[PDB]
């Protein structure tokens, strides 16, 4: 299909780096969501 | 008649604004049928005749009888939409769906599409009362001089890449209004070509035509004629100069 | 869902922010960037609007009102069910309104035509802000700004005017309606000579520019001309609206008493004061 | 990047006298004058004006209005200029006592308003005549007289009528610059609060509307004047780019659209509704409602 | 010469990285933005007597 | 009731679809909002009361 | 039901999705603020209380 | 006859695809009203 | 046959496969965390 | 699950990264913010 | 009576389907509204009333 | 005769979709009125 | 009276058909409030008197 | 009196026809609402006494 002039191959390498950050922010969220959460909870 | 209520809450008050509303609906149709008259019937993208034609109905077809012997022209009609119409379209469908763009396939300040884009009005020019031509070069313009400002020509005429091209060389003017439209420059590859007034800044020593670059103002449309100017020739002209803020972007410095 | 010559116009381009991300069109409307933050900003205030109306139990279109939190609150943001809704529905508007402006800008640079027309809404975002975010600021609290209810921000504004007297006598708010009241009769002569030209009496034919001018160098010795009319009537609304923005930010920050002391200086001029005669005497 | 607010360079001519169409050219003057001022934000020339009867008779009569109450500014000023040129915006020409009703008044005051009030019906009715005929001459059509005849509609519901229905030439408005602003509190405070007459609200949504009409009107043939969109007759008859785009960015930005000559269709109306509604908003004010707020209350639009 | 990476997946991280950074700063700018216009207003309103401040409510 | 899919040789399915999916969220969130307003079918709030909250 | 993948030989993903995210962001959002409207179901309000602070 | 281009047997197709999502939405509707009339009545 | 927007049915029916996937994903989610939300403050 | 990578083929990457990083800042501050204005979890 | 089929060949099944359709529905709203604003149609205000609710 | 130009048959074949939809509608209505005066009548 | 066909050639039988719609629904709900105004025609709360609802 | 048809040539059939529909409808929803104002005239209240309901 194609609609932006990407094949599956850059978008494949385009995915996989993306996720790569994405799981870095999860990560540091989920670490900093602790740290508040012994500050100052919420539930 | 205060404390009067026929039925009800309902006074002459009630009465009034209801009234109002319903006249106002009347009103909206009418408007809004009325703005029907040009453009109308509604295509698709591929030149067809849609199903959905809006939910209010094109109107009845009147007639406006033009001065000078111009004839009757019809609106709504096809001759209408049909002269109006242009053809041989440099376009190509971004898309097999409906909504999307369709861009350009060359060259568009030629091709005469987007912001470049012109209507065939017809190859006749704009009169006045008299049936003489609206615009004349300031020459022929009988009585014709400078009340005020900064005459212009013989000004250099700057342009979007900052570089130089010409020299103004005289002023078309709309006789009846009193106004300058159109300037023309006698550039240095040695042709006439106009510009629109309100697309060219008179600065103290030059002009400045922010619009388009150099490489542009040797292709735009002529004149057939070096005494008058038609209507389809400014439509040309005016759009040729106004894509130039879109399609020669990458060219304008400053 | 095109009209017979919007097909050579629909090209690519003409676009602030974004790019082939949302350059495309909805039915009609052509929605990019902006076009998608207007319509989030506008549907959310909307949906803010009917809970308010909701938890208050009011589901009557003109008795529905959101008001701003108590003058008390001060500028702090407050709970949604006393002024947190108000709060988020003028973010909201402000957003959208801008989005709009945004919009327009594309539009009119996708189409090659000027910026006049996101400029004059400009004004009017302008006025709309100094009423619920300037003029409460330099007066130190939200609760001075209107309600969202079709006939409660009238009693904003009779309360608000009331509280310096008659407003009347604010000569910023003169002007405001004296280019307002030229406004809507420079709109009325355009259009009626328009038509009086385009559509002139049975068995005659289509008249021109010149006729125009005739006839209103006949009836008052003056025309402004087919483009100087265009510009004065936009220059009216412009300045009209800008008096009315000037007057509503110096009615409690510069000034706080009645109006009417104003014009007391001229009275009060020391070469005709004690002068007994007329109204002041 | 040239807005075209501001006109660069001028030209001019000999004046363009005017268009013989069935005009009578003796009552037309033939003196012009040049002012480039205006040339810088219109035409310059003060063209030659038509004089002609109803015109006269407007003139005078209006002139003699006006002569009229600075007659009785000065009566009640002591004759002192400088009281004049003080209490100059408070005084007033107000109007007769309820005592006379709607008998001709047996005051000095009142008997100048009524006067001065007889003078200014001649003049705006010989003026709105004069709009008809001028039109009628040069053969265009009367829109311009059915606009103003709105405007009339208030100025009339407002000095003759809606008193002639309450029983007082009192209920009607003084000739002055502060005393006309005073009278449209008390008319006000008097009925109710007048915002929730709902024709008030309806004049006021169309002249909010005039002046967001013609912003966008001007602003748009502004936008698409390097097309020529300020030629408007003819992008009726021969239409071209200009009024294409404007049509393309009403629709693309709001999803309708109008034509060159429909958006003067709808300036006509939002125009002459201004004081359509007015005036039979003013008209019930007082014969069908003695206070709006509890009208309001009764019919839903205000809480019990 | 400076400049040059090798790898492939290092030179599209780097170029992603580049592109969110630049949104976020034109978010901040506009934050900023706004955020010096409206406290500029309240500032400037501490420059007025105190009658501003003391004003009735309209009740709305 | 043997030839309703004939309605679609006289609408377009792209504007129906839109325009029911509008109607349907449009009329779900006005009805929600309804019973939200309504305190004895406010579900949130029989909800604090039947867990004492 | 077998067949609802026609859905995208009448739209286009782009626009589609588009709609999606603004919707369900935007109706996100709106349930979000219609529960801290309430002094119950506002979790911030609520651990507040819960831990005395 | 068709305004918009299609011809019985698309339209016939279309159909049974539009009925069997309606007939889906109504399902859960149907199961949900039910839901609620066991939780709180309104009649 | 009939495409609006060019996608055979194959197209359609790998595009719909992987948005289903993205939708049940969602919709897990969206349940795990109404599953918690009633563990800590039922609302019925 | 796996076939996700095919939403760069329908979106620009460009500026898809360009505005996840305006929507996140932003998601960030009105958080923030509305953190900021709660005495119980405000910090400064 | 037999012939009404000819209201086709005067008027266009689109926009007649449309407007009929804004038609039923607004005019259901009405009478639902109507009968809300009544108590005792009030099928709501019945229902929590007659639940001891 | 056409306004719109149709034929006699297409027309036939309209009205009777038309009326069939027409008939459903009326039924359903038919079945509520009765539910409805059943439980809490007006008349 | 028999020629009152010839109304058909002066009027477009589209405008009127939608002008006597339009006219006949209006005319209708005007009347029906006219009745739901009056105490005793207000069919509900006769209807409400009626059963001791 | 006979050769009034001339009428016909002077006006139009058409809007004499529509001003003639509008002016004779405002005429008599006028002529009834007054005499509904006054209650000797308002059938309906009349009724209601006529029959004691
Ligand atoms: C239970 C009730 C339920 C609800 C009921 C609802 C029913 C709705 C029915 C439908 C009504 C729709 C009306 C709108 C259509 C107009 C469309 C349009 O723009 O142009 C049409 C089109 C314009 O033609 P054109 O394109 O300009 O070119 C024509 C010629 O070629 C060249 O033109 P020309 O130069 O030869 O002539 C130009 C003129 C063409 O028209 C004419 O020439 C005649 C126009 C009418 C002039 C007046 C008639 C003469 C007698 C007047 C009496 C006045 C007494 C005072 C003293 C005398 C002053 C002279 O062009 C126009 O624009 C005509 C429209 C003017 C409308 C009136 C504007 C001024 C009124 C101001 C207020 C004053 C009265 C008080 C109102 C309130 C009372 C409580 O004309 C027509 O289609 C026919 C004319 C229509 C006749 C008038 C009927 C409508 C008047 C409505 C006024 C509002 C009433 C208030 C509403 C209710 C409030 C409670
Ligand atoms: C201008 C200074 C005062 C003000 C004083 C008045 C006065 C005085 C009156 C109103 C009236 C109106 N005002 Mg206002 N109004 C103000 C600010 C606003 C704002 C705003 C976003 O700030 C809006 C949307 C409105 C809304 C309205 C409409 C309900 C109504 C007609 C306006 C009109 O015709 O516009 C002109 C433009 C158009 C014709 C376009 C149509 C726009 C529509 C009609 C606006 C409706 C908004 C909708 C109900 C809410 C959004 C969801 N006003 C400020 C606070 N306004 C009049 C009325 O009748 O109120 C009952 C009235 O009497
Ligand atoms: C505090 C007092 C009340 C109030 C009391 C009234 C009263 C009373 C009236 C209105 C009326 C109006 N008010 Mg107010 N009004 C209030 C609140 C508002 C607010 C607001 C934001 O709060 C607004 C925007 C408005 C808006 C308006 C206008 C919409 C409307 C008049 C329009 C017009 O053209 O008048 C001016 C138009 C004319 C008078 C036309 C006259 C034309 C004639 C031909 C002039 C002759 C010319 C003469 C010879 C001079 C020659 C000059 C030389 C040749 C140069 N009002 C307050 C709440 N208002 C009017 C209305 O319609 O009432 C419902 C009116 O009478
Ligand atoms: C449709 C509603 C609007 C309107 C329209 C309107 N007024 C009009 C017209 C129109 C269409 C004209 O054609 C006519 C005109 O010539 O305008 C330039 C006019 C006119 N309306 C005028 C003014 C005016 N219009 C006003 C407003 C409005 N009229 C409404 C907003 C107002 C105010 C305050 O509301 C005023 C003050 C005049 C400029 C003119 C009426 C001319 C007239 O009657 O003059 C009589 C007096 C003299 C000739 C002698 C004066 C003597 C002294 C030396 C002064
Ligand atoms: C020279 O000639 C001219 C024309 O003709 C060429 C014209 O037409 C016009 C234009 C003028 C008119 C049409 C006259 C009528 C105008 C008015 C009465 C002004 C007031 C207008 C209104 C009341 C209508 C307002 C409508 C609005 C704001 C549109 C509402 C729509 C939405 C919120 C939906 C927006 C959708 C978006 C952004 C896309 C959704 C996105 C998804 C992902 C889904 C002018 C001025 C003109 O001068
Ligand atoms: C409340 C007042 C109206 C609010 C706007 C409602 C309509 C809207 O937003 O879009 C309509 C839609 C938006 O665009 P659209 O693309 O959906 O409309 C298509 C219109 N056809 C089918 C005819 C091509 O536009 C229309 O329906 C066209 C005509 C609308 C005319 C509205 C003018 C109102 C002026 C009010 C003046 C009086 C105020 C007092
Ligand atoms: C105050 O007023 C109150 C409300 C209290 C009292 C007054 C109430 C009033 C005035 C009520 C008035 C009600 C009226 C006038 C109701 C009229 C209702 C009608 C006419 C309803 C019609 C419904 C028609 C329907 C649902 C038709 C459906 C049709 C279909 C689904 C078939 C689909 C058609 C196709 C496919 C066409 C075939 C096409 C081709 C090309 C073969
Ligand atoms: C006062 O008012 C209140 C609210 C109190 C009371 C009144 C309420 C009213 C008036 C409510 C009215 C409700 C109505 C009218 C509801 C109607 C609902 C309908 C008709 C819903 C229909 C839903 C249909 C759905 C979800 C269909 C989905 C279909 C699909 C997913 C498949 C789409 C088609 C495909 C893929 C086929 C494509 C094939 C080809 C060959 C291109
Ligand atoms: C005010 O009233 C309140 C709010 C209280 C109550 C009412 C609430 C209402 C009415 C809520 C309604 C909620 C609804 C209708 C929710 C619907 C949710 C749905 C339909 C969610 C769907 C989600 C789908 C997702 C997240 C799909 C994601 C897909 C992807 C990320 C991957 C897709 C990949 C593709 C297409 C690659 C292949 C592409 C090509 C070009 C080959
Ligand atoms: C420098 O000093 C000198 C003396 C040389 C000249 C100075 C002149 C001055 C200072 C003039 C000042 C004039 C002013 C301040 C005029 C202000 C007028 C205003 C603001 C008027 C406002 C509203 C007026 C209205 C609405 C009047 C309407 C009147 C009518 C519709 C008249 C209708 C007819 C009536 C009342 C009865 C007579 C009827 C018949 C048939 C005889
Ligand atoms: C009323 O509502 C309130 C606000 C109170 C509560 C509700 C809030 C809502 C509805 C929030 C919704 C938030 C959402 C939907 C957030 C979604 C965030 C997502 C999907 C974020 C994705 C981030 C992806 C990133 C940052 C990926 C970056 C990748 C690169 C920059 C490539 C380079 C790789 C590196 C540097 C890794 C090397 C190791
Ligand atoms: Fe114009």
């Amino acid at each position: 299909l194609s609609f932006t002039g990407l094949s599956d191959e850059q978008a494949q390498e385009l995915h996989s780096v993306y996720m790569s950050g994405l799981w870095l922010f999860v990560t540091i969220a989920v670490i900093a969501h602790i740290a508040v959460y012994i500050w100052r909870p919420w539930l | 008649m205060v404390g009067v209520n026929f039925f009800g809450d309902f006074d002459l008050a009630s009465l009034a604004i209801w009234s109002f509303w319903g006249f106002l609906a009347f009103l909206i149709y009418y408007l809004q049928t009325e703005n029907m008259r040009e453009g109308y019937p509604l295509e698709m993208e591929d030149g067809s005749v849609a199903p959905n034609q809006g939910l209010f109905p094109v109107p009845k077809p009147k007639t406006f009888k033009l001065p000078n012997g111009r004839g009757e022209i019809v609106m709504p009609s096809a001759e209408n939409e049909a002269a109006h119409r242009r053809n041989d379209l440099a376009l190509a469908r971004t898309s097999v769906s409906e909504g999307f763009p369709h861009a350009p396939t060359g060259n568009a300040l030629v091709d005469g599409v987007g912001p470049a884009s012109w209507v065939p009005r017809r190859d006749e020019p704009e009169l006045d009362a008299h049936g003489h031509n609206k615009i004349m070069p300031m020459a022929l313009a009988k009585g014709f001089n400078v009340t005020a400002g900064r005459d212009p020509r013989g000004l250099p005429v700057q342009a979007a890449d900052l570089e130089v091209v010409g020299r103004v060389s005289e002023l078309w003017v709309d006789v009846p209004e009193q106004m300058v439209r159109y300037l023309e420059i006698d550039l240095n590859s040695g042709k006439k070509r106009l510009v629109p007034m309100t697309l060219a800044k008179i600065w103290a020593d030059r002009v400045r035509v922010n619009a388009i670059a150099s490489d542009s103002f040797e292709n735009i449309p002529a004149t057939r004629s070096a005494s008058e100017v038609t209507k389809l020739e400014e439509d040309k002209i005016s759009g040729y100069v106004a894509g130039g803020w879109l399609y020669d972007a990458d060219k304008r410095k400053r | 869902a095109l009209l017979s010559f919007e097909r050579k116009y629909r090209v690519p381009g003409g676009t602030l922010v974004g790019g082939n991300l949302f350059d495309f069109w909805v039915g009609p409307f052509y929605v990019g960037f902006f076009g998608v933050t207007t319509f989030f900003f506008a549907a959310l205030g909307t949906l803010l609007i009917l809970y308010g109306t909701a938890m208050e139990g009011v589901w009557n279109p003109q008795l529905i009102s959101i008001e701003p939190p108590s003058v008390e609150n001060g500028l702090a943001f407050a709970p949604l069910a006393e002024g947190g809704l108000w709060q988020l529905i003028t973010i909201c508007a402000l957003g959208a309104f801008i989005s709009w402006a945004l919009r327009e800008v594309e539009i009119c640079r996708k189409l090659g035509i000027g910026l006049h027309i996101p400029f004059a809404f400009s004004f009017a975002i302008l006025a709309y802000a100094v009423l619920v975010v300037f003029r409460p600021l330099l007066m130190g609290s939200w609760g001075y700004a209107f309600p969202y209810g079709i006939w409660t921000h009238l009693d904003w504004v009779s309360n608000t005017g009331y509280t310096y007297g008659n407003f009347h006598y604010n000569p910023a708010h003169m002007l405001g309606i004296s280019f307002f009241f030229t406004t809507a009769l420079a709109l009325a002569l355009h259009g009626a000579l328009v038509l009086s030209a385009a559509n002139p009496e049975k068995g005659q034919e289509m008249k021109t520019a010149d006729h125009e001018d005739t006839f209103f160098r006949d009836l008052v010795g003056y025309s402004i001309g087919t483009l100087g009319i265009h510009r004065l009537g936009l220059l009216l609304a412009l300045m009209a609206v800008f008096w009315s923005a000037v007057c509503m930010i110096i009615t409690g920050t510069i000034w706080f008493d009645q109006w009417s002391n104003w014009w007391y200086w001229w009275v009060e001029l020391p070469w005709w004061v004690d002068i007994p005669g007329g109204v002041n005497g | 990047e040239y807005q075209n607010i501001f006109t660069q360079v001028q030209v001019g001519g000999a004046p363009e006298m005017g268009l013989v169409e069935g005009v009578d050219l003796s009552n037309r003057t033939k003196g012009t004058t040049n002012w480039t001022l205006l040339g810088w934000f219109g035409n310059a020339q003060i063209g030659p004006i038509y004089l002609g009867g109803w015109g006269t008779v407007s003139l005078i009569s209006g002139v003699l209005w006006f002569m009229t109450i600075g007659a009785w500014f000065w009566y009640e000023a002591g004759f002192n200029p400088a009281v004049f040129m003080r209490d100059l915006f408070y005084l007033s020409l107000d109007a007769p006592d309820a005592k006379y009703g709607l008998g001709v008044p047996r005051d000095a005051e009142g008997i100048m308003w009524f006067i001065a009030s007889f003078f200014m019906f001649v003049a705006v009715w010989s003026w709105w005549i004069r709009t008809y005929t001028r039109a009628a001459a040069l053969g265009m059509g009367k829109h311009t007289a059915w606009a103003f005849l709105s405007a009339i509609w208030l100025w009339m519901v407002l000095g003759f009528i809606r008193p002639i229905l309450m029983g007082s030439w009192s209920e009607a408005v003084p000739y002055g610059i502060f005393t006309h602003l005073d009278w449209t509190n008390n008319f006000s405070l008097t009925y109710g609060n007048l915002f929730y007459n709902p024709f008030h609200g309806l004049s006021i949504a169309f002249l909010y509307g005039s002046a967001l009409l013609f912003a966008m009107h001007g602003a748009t043939i502004l936008a698409v004047s390097r097309f020529g969109g300020d030629r408007e007759l003819e992008q009726i008859v021969d239409r071209g780019t200009a009024a294409e785009r404007a049509a393309l960015f009403w629709r693309w930005t709001m999803g309708f659209n109008a034509t060159m000559e429909g958006i003067h269709r709808w300036a006509w109306w939002f125009g002459v509704l201004v004081t359509l509604t007015g005036g039979i908003g003013i008209l019930l004010s007082g014969t069908v409602v003695d206070n709006w707020y509890v009208w309001a209350q009764v019919h839903g639009y205000a809480p019990v | 010469n400076y400049s040059h990476e090798p790898n492939a997946v290092i030179n599209l991280r780097v170029w992603a990285l580049g592109q969110m950074v630049w949104g976020a700063f034109l978010a901040a700018v506009g934050v900023v933005v706004v955020i010096c216009l409206l406290v500029g207003t309240y500032l400037a309103g501490l420059l007025l007597p105190e009658q501003s401040k003391q004003a009735p409510s309209p009740y709305g | 009731m043997s030839k309703f899919y004939k309605i679609w040789q006289v609408f377009d399915p792209r504007r129906v679809f839109v325009a029911q999916g509008v109607f349907l969220f449009l009329l779900a969130v006005m009805i929600h909002l309804i019973l939200l307003s309504k305190p004895d079918y406010n579900w949130l709030d029989v909800g604090t009361a039947k867990y004492g909250r």
